[PDB]
């Protein structure tokens, strides 16, 4: 139908105890309309969950279909995903589902978890219409039991443990996607302007962060690009989808008979307009590579892109790093030759 | 090494890598199972095939969590419904806590999994060490016990007390 649906209220939000795996976890959740306005969100966020304005946003890009990474560059990624997230004060904006590179971002936590104190702020987003349990959860302001053990012939995907806090959006519809992108967008520009700490005039930073992919991560990542304040973004090349291809697009920047990778409608469908236009802003492009090139860290590639990225002077930046608590960051980076400091 | 080329084994030779999906090299300083005795286990479920339960029995029986790590639980695999809660059900008998902290991590919920039944039939097991279990319930029920007696929980509740 054209989306004539009950505008009724929403009857689930609490905590959700995951029974299951060796772990226990709490997760606040609830659920609302994908047509939420982002200030409310960020209200119910701050007073009624009782989290500090974050110092760092890191997006989580990634394919939906569950893919496999190889061995010695997943635990790189994680390791480094993790100190960042936990040096800096920091939310990580994830899909929720424990699909695709959500079950990476979760092993890395539940590797994290089992080896140093402290919590991460993990957010998933995720639509309500795929959850294996749409019951089971309505119990407004109590805790419900959650079991994490899947059947593959269920055709949904069950929600991924390790995460601090859920945004539920529904549409009404039920077994199908689409029901977050903009939420999650609308959310991101909300806290993007939202004022830090410091009377500079500096907001909270976003970075976005690109594993595996798919036809529409380059829309994403041309989107993100595109806005009026540029987001810059950290691709990875081992992941095989078009965050590999767009790190080899990286190479020889400004070939078109090589985009032949029986990937989409032959050659007469290709995306190949977009992709050519993010490497026109390749300004704000990162790509990580294990030995090949400098930044083997992954915490350092994604704060070096906060500096560079920000477009900003001296000054602001060693606010940023003191804002961090990152000395290394100021040393390397900040306090070089030639800075003309004001 | 035979009768020149007149007289051959290659017929039998390649009989036998026609069948080659049950055949194992083990190639020293190479890609996969630099391990003799990863070599011979692994080949043993490979080569049984069975469904995953049997290979998480046979991993059980050998007291080998790490074949079972590496080999059973693996990216979809499609357990029937109520094997883990019996593959549980057989370690906490065996007294297998690395199997049972396998399975308590890949899915499988205590709450869920504990009855009053399954309760009764963990303590009257036989497979397991040298407990003195049934001489405290002798001592309780003052003797006048009949021969292959079930202990009940209301006996346990009893000698807990």
């Amino acid at each position: 139908i054209s989306k004539h649906t009950q505008l009724s209220p929403t009857d689930a939000f609490g905590t959700i105890e995951f029974q299951g795996g060796g772990h226990s976890n709490k997760a606040m959740y609830v659920r609302v309309s994908f047509d939420t306005k982002p200030d409310l969100l960020l209200h119910l966020m701050t007073k009624e969950w009782q989290l500090e304005l974050p110092k760092l946003l890191i997006s989580v890009h990634g394919g939906l279909q569950n893919f496999e990474l190889q061995p010695k560059l997943k635990q790189v990624f994680g390791k480094g995903l993790i100190k960042a997230a936990m040096t800096t004060g920091a939310w990580i904006f994830t899909g929720g589902v424990n699909t695709g590179v959500i079950r990476h971002v979760g092993d890395a936590l539940k590797d994290h978890a089992s080896k140093s104190r402290g919590k991460i702020c993990t957010i998933g987003i995720a639509p309500w219409g795929i959850v294996e349990n749409q019951e089971d959860l309505i119990g407004r302001d109590v805790v419900r039991p959650y079991q994490t053990m899947s059947n593959p012939m269920s055709k949904l995907t069950v929600l991924n443990s390790m995460h601090s806090h859920f945004i539920l959006a529904d549409n009404g519809t039920t077994g199908k996607y689409g029901a977050e992108v903009k939420l999650r967008r609308q959310l991101e520009k909300h806290i993007s302007l939202q004022k830090i700490n410091t009377r500079i005039g500096q907001g909270v930073p976003v970075v976005a962060l690109i594993v595996e992919g798919g036809p529409n991560v380059i829309s994403i990542v041309l989107e993100y690009l595109r806005d009026t304040p540029p987001v810059p973004v950290v691709v990875c090349d081992g992941s095989g989808r078009a965050s590999d291809i767009l790190a080899f697009g990286h190479k020889y920047s400004e070939v078109t008979i090589q985009k032949t990778f029986t990937y989409t409608r032959t050659q007469a469908q290709h995306l190949f307009i977009i992709l050519m236009e993010c490497m026109k802003k390749k300004e704000l492009i990162t790509v990580f590579r294990m030995g090949s090139e400098g930044h083997q860290d992954i915490d350092l590639a994604i704060l070096t892109a906060l500096l560079k990225g920000a477009n900003a002077s001296a000054p602001d930046q060693l606010s940023l790093a003191l804002a961090w608590n990152r000395v290394d960051i100021a040393r390397s980076q900040i306090f070089i030759y030639g800075q003309q400091w004001p | 090494y035979t009768r020149t080329q007149a007289q051959h084994l290659f017929i039998i030779l390649m009989e036998c890598m026609k069948k080659k999906e049950l055949i194992t090299v083990f190639r020293m300083g190479s890609e996969g199972h630099q391990d003799i005795d990863l070599a011979i286990l692994t080949a043993l479920l490979k080569g049984a095939n069975a469904s995953a339960p049997d290979q998480l029995s046979l991993a059980l029986a050998w007291n080998r969590v790490d074949i079972a790590r590496s080999q059973i639980f693996i990216y979809g695999q499609q357990w029937p419904v109520g094997s883990l809660e019996q593959a549980m059900l057989d370690a906490l008998v065996l007294d297998r806590v690395d199997f049972v902290k396998l399975l308590i991590e890949n899915g499988v919920s205590m709450h869920r999994f504990l009855t009053i039944s399954r309760l009764e039939e963990l303590y009257n097991t036989r497979h397991g060490p040298s407990n003195t279990l049934y001489h405290l319930v002798r001592d309780v029920k003052k003797g006048n016990l009949p021969p292959d007696y079930r202990i009940s929980l209301i006996d346990i509740g009893l000698v807990i007390e």
